[PDB]
């Protein structure tokens, strides 16, 4: 009796019922067009989604065009991480 | 008095996983026709950074909350009037 | 002028969700129920008196944008946002089943006098369907006269003689355009006054007999307009061309088009509706933020008359 294409689960995901036990769409082809939001997705895929870093990316309105021009002193404003991030951005696709 | 009709047989049967990913696929394709990726990523990033990372919820819960936000955004936009 | 006072008395939330996502509301045929549509396609019936969720149905794969029960409680029309089928007709009498779908029609409504027909809208085209068979009875489209309104909703006049579609006036039994109303906005296509005498397109109020302009009413700009059962008052809530929904609704007098009140609910209004006895006003309210995260949307019930 129920149309299977309009059907939904009866159980809805609830916060207090959904603990973590331990992608969706794609970026623009050229880095230059990225807003700070697309830059944050990019940074998170590299393992650099420290909540402080992405906050600065947003406050300082750092775009994708800007993203190649940066240094570890910027990244301070955890020396080992800054080296990896600097390396990540270097070796990347766009 | 006024009675409310019985639910159809078979309502609620579909699994979360299957429903979630089919939904995410459909709305994402559709949204890309109406929104610029910055907006799309603004909804995705908040949901994942907030529900998945800070509040340590499953990715499925985060995706589910993104789904809810995209639906409402699609709703707003089409009520406003779509050029195409 | 009792439509100057509204007292919030009740609130409805989705009972099984962290965040409510009502997108639509309509009282049931016999007004025992508030029918609330949700942003994922569900329909939910709340008992107005008890306040409890009495039923839940799965209707579409996108947000519900419109709900119209038939006066006889036999049928329900629904519309979605972007998922096909966009509209559908449902049975209401024993089991909830889909009678017919209108795949490409993003808005539907019953004929007014005898509710035996459904008029649907696909862009600039209006379709008229028979309720029993679901067959398309006719297609109203005149390419020459089109205004191309972005929010076009075709609609029957009170007596089902006439159709307003994309700012064009159609005579139903000859199936021919008899007047194009000139275009003064991009979005609102317009509506019949319940008195069957005037047409309200956006700001402009036209006279059907003479096609002379009667009033221009700047307050109505981009407002979704709603008449009370007796045709004495229109409610109005903006949806502009940060959230585009107005934070407030204005009531007017339907005879002289003069303001009566300007009510601020301090929340984004997604939709509103009112019962026939003019006791209650239900308003879908959304928590506006520059913050994407907060999109909790509830239905607040108002008592009209009471401060
Ligand atoms: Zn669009």
């Amino acid at each position: 009796m129920q149309q299977a294409d309009s059907d939904q689960p009866s159980k809805r995901p609830r916060f207090d019922d959904s603990p973590r036990t331990p992608p969706g769409v794609e970026l623009h082809p050229d880095y230059k067009t990225w807003g700070p939001e697309q830059v944050c997705f990019f940074l998170r895929r590299g393992g650099f989604g420290e909540p402080a870093l992405l906050k600065n990316i947003r406050e300082n309105k750092i775009t994708g065009a800007l993203l190649p021009c940066l240094d570890e002193s910027h990244f301070e404003n955890s020396l080992g991480e800054r080296k990896k991030l600097l390396s990540y951005i270097q070796r990347s696709g766009q | 008095a006024e009675r409310a009709p019985e639910a159809p047989e078979g309502a609620g049967e579909v699994g979360l996983e299957q429903w979630l990913e089919t939904s995410l696929e459909r709305i994402n394709r559709e949204a890309r026709l109406h929104f610029h990726p910055e907006f799309l990523f603004r909804l995705w990033n908040t949901c994942v950074e907030h529900w998945h990372d800070r509040h340590q919820r499953s990715l499925d819960y985060a995706k589910y909350r993104y789904l809810l936000l995209m639906h409402k955004a699609m709703y707003t936009h089409m009520q406003q009037g779509c050029p195409c | 002028l009792i439509f100057s006072r509204f007292r919030p008395i009740s609130v409805f939330r989705e009972a099984n969700e962290d965040e409510s996502g009502f997108t639509c509301c309509a009282f049931s045929a016999r007004e025992r129920f508030l029918m609330l549509g949700t942003c994922t396609g569900q329909l939910k019936l709340y008992n107005v008196f008890s306040g409890q969720e009495e039923a839940s149905y799965n209707c579409h794969n996108s947000a519900i944008t419109h709900l119209e029960p038939s006066r006889d409680g036999s049928l329900l029309l629904t519309s979605a946002t972007w998922s096909q089928p966009l509209s559908a007709l449902w049975g209401m009498k024993s089991v909830f089943d889909m009678k017919h779908s209108f795949t490409e029609d993003h808005y539907v409504e019953f004929s007014k006098h005898s509710q035996d027909r459904v008029i649907g809208t696909k862009g600039d085209i209006a379709h008229i369907y028979d309720i029993q068979t679901g067959n398309k009875l006719l297609t109203l489209f005149n390419p020459d006269l089109a205004n191309n309104y972005k929010r076009n909703c075709a609609t029957f006049n009170p007596t089902d003689d006439l159709v307003l579609n994309d700012g064009v006036l159609w005579d139903v039994r000859s199936a021919q355009a008899i007047h194009k109303f000139d275009k003064f906005n991009m979005n609102i296509s317009g509506v019949f006054h319940p008195n069957g005498l005037e047409v309200i397109i956006n700001t402009e109020i036209w006279d059907l007999r003479t096609f002379h302009l009667l009033h221009t009413v700047p307050a109505l700009d981009q407002c979704r307009v709603v008449f009370n059962h007796t045709g004495t008052v229109m409610y109005g809530a903006m949806l502009q061309a940060k959230s585009p929904f107005g934070s407030s609704f204005r009531t007017f007098n339907a005879t002289d088009y003069k303001p009566i009140a300007t009510i601020d609910v301090k929340r984004n209004i997604f939709d509103l509706c009112t019962d026939t006895k003019d006791c209650y006003l239900a308003v879908i309210e959304n928590q506006g933020s520059m913050d994407a995260l907060n999109m909790d949307t509830v239905c607040r019930l108002y008592e009209v008359g009471r401060q």
